[PDB]
DNA sequence: GGGACAAAGGGCTTTCAGAGGAAACCCATCCG
DNA sequence: TTAAATAGGGAAGATAAGCAAAGGGTTGACGAAAGCCCTTTGTCCC
RNA sequence: UUAAAGAGUCAACCCUUUGCUUAUCUUCCCUAUUUAAAU
């Protein structure tokens, strides 16, 4: 609770809307933990916490069935049938503007993170869409718990996702609580053997289904602590909030 | 009359929906980018070029060049790397195809 | 001036081939539109376009392959492709249907 | 690293519970295409389609404070 | 060619269709100066022909 | 030249199966 | 180019009658996993 | 970081008819006074 930096106002066309089987719109909390853990392996900049808010949001289409993508020839399997409308496999699109805040540890000066931050934001993606534009980030220092009030309005305007945690299932809460279910990690079923196709052969490979966990949407000015409001990567494959589950 | 980017969507109270962001009308990236790439004129006939796509087809007019007739990206792409090089426009069609994204395989 | 959409409802005949029995009744539908205002004439599209490198640079998988297609490249003119995808831009292809009707199509990049 | 994948048991369970408690606030997806019989078996008997939670968020409304 | 105003459709199932005319114009014989004038201002009004 | 295997490609294809269903939400502050 | 000082109490707000009928709501394209046959290429045997 | 990839396109006559209408009391009451040389 000491750096943070600030990018406000991030336009992204073409988010995958689809984040798991049964969740369609805005990317978990998950994405952005990875879009950190990237910045932070490729600038080699250790970042503590992320913070996503919701500017604007739309996908793509109407108020049900949202929209199908046309799809083409390009495997290695065809070229006698491929000249007449492929099949479908639907995979979803939405378009929306974000707000994001990183915890960083850095020290050596002020006004090189900013340069650093925007070298990486102008060649990187969210959720595999693309950045159209992006305000001049910005750095606030925090001290103490009272400053960090400071630090969170500095935000507005957006809509930060807090979490509430489960009760019984999502099925259940979302209909009574009326919330909104969302993926916060992955559970491992079984070990893959087989080590041709994968993408690196080094790292251990698993088969994993998402975990869900219900969250709020909040404004920023009515957080009553700003630690519920960051997440990072937890113990068991997870991701978890510093602040646990928001109570008011 | 201006003509904006159209949907595919199941139906609904329309029978013509429009792309729009936040009420106003917009076109999709998609369909900006598929007419930069429109210029695979490196092809026995049919002047007016095609975009360049893998088994290079045009769906809307059901007709499909660089059929089996041994001009494929995936011919051309085996052969150049099996010993004897490719024609001038052939390295300019594998590259401006491998310009473009994709997945190939089977 | 931002440009809406707006919603209308048309009336029109049965033409359907292989149905003539039936083109006698009529058809109601709903669609949506999008025009200019009669105090403007002049249609504005803007719009970003962004090209980076680090071309040869499989995604998933080649260790081999992917460096011997490589190798075998590069030695190809640039220059053409990057000539034609400019012009596709320049001279007005990126923009459809919306091309006919128009006496002067002006391009600021 | 990770390859995920669906669950069978949350579609089918999700789609029963929610379709009795009008729950208007989803979307419906639909599997196969036009011949839906050669994906599973259950897409073959619920080729009504399945479920899935829209989780649009609100959106700052303009032209005031927030 | 119909008057869905008046009830009444001409241009029915006797021998006179844009789409008898149009298939019978390619395939071989072709169609008279009322035809072809028929069929092109049939074309330059819009709509789909296929099925 | 004949037999076997694999891959690629096309075509003769063609085998396989099957009618549910009902409705516009979340939410009011910094700054010049 | 002025100092102060106040600005009404009471009553009360209508009822009845009725809101039309007829006709129509489009088509075309978006499959996986095999069986068989043929051809070509390559390997091995005779 | 559910990473990597993808043209929705084309076409349309909403027409026709019409009586809103009858009645009515806003009444009473009242202290605006007190000065000073033209800059």
């Amino acid at each position: 609770m000491r750096k943070f930096i600030i990018v406000k106002n991030v336009k992204v066309d073409g988010i995958n809307a689809k984040s798991s089987d049964i969740t369609v719109g805005m990317p978990p909390a998950t994405t952005f933990c990875g879009l950190g853990e990237t910045m932070s392996i490729k600038t080699g900049i250790v970042v503590k916490a992320v913070s996503y808010g919701s500017v604007k949001f739309e996908v793509r289409g109407s108020r049900f069935n949202t929209s199908v993508t046309k799809f083409a020839w390009q495997d290695r399997g065809n070229g006698g049938k491929a000249n007449n409308n492929s099949p479908i496999q639907p995979k979803p699109l939405a378009d929306g503007v974000f707000t994001l805040c990183f915890e960083v540890e850095w020290e050596d000066c002020a006004e090189v993170l900013v340069d650093k931050v925007t070298n990486f934001i102008n060649t990187a993606r969210i959720a595999g869409g693309t950045i159209a534009s992006f305000n001049k980030p910005f750095v606030k220092v925090a001290k103490d718990a009272e400053e960090l009030a400071s630090v969170k309005n500095a935000m507005m305007p957006c809509y930060v996702v807090v979490d509430c945690g489960v009760e019984v299932n999502i099925f259940e809460d979302a209909v009574n609580r009326k919330l909104q279910p969302m993926v916060n990690g992955y559970k491992k079923l079984e070990k893959i053997v087989d080590n041709k196709h994968m993408r690196d052969k080094f790292t251990p490979a698993y088969l994993a289904t998402p975990t869900y966990t219900m969250i709020g949407y909040k404004m920023v000015s009515n957080v009553d602590n700003f630690d519920q409001a960051l997440w990072q990567y937890g113990e068991n494959t997870k991701v978890k909030t510093i602040g646990g589950i928001y109570n008011d | 009359e201006v003509f904006p980017s159209q949907e595919f969507v199941e139906n609904s109270k329309l029978s013509k929906q429009l792309f729009d962001l936040n009420g106003q009308a917009a076109m999709h990236d998609q369909k900006i980018g598929n007419a930069i790439r429109t210029i695979d004129t490196w092809y026995e006939d049919a002047t007016t070029p095609i975009a360049v796509e893998p088994y290079g087809s045009v769906v809307r007019n059901g007709v499909a060049y660089r059929a089996g007739n041994k001009t494929d990206l995936f011919t051309l792409m085996d052969g150049a790397v099996n010993g004897k090089s490719l024609t001038e426009e052939d390295q300019m069609f594998v590259t401006a195809n491998l310009i473009r994204g994709g997945v190939f395989g089977g | 001036t931002a440009v809406m959409v707006g919603t209308k409802t048309v009336a029109g005949t049965q033409s359907v081939r292989g149905n003539p029995n039936d083109a006698d009744k009529g058809n109601i539908q709903t669609v949506n539109f999008a025009n200019l205002p009669h105090n403007k004439n002049t249609l504005l599209v803007k719009y970003n376009v962004k090209f980076v490198g680090d071309v040869f640079k499989a995604e998933l998988g080649g260790g081999e392959y992917s460096n011997t297609l490589q190798t075998a490249l590069e030695n190809t003119d640039f220059g053409t492709l990057a000539y034609r995808y400019v012009y596709n831009i320049a001279a007005g292809r990126t923009l459809w249907r919306n091309r006919v009707g128009a006496e002067s199509i002006e391009t600021v990049i | 690293i990770l390859v995920p994948i669906g669950n069978a048991h949350n579609l089918i369970s999700g789609t029963e519970y929610l379709w009795e408690h009008k729950y208007y606030n989803t979307f419906t997806q639909k599997l196969g295409g036009s011949n839906p019989q050669n994906c599973t078996h259950a897409c073959n008997k619920m080729r009504g389609g399945f479920k899935q939670f829209n989780c649009t968020p609100p959106q700052v409304e303009d032209n005031y404070n927030a």
